[PDB]
């Protein structure tokens, strides 16, 4: 499907991912 | 036709299905919200906080 979209070295960008079951 | 009688005229028509299932609520509505008294006693709720 197509039913979702969003947006918003002396250095390090940090990231973290989770998801509850669709949230 | 636009000579057509009203029960033979088009309408723009739309249902607003709602769901609500296992996935969470994506739609909800409105916080419609007071103005502000302070130095008196009061119930108070602030983002849902009681």
């Amino acid at each position: 499907n197509c039913t979702f979209e969003y947006v918003s070295f002396k250095n390090l960008r940090e990231f973290v991912f989770k998801n509850i079951d669709g949230y | 036709q636009p000579t057509n009688g009203v029960g033979y005229q088009p309408y723009r028509v739309v249902v607003l299905s709602f769901e609500l299932l296992h996935a969470p609520a994506t739609v909800c509505g409105p916080k419609k919200s007071t103005n502000l008294v302070k130095n008196k006693c009061v119930n108070f709720n602030f983002n849902g906080l009681t």
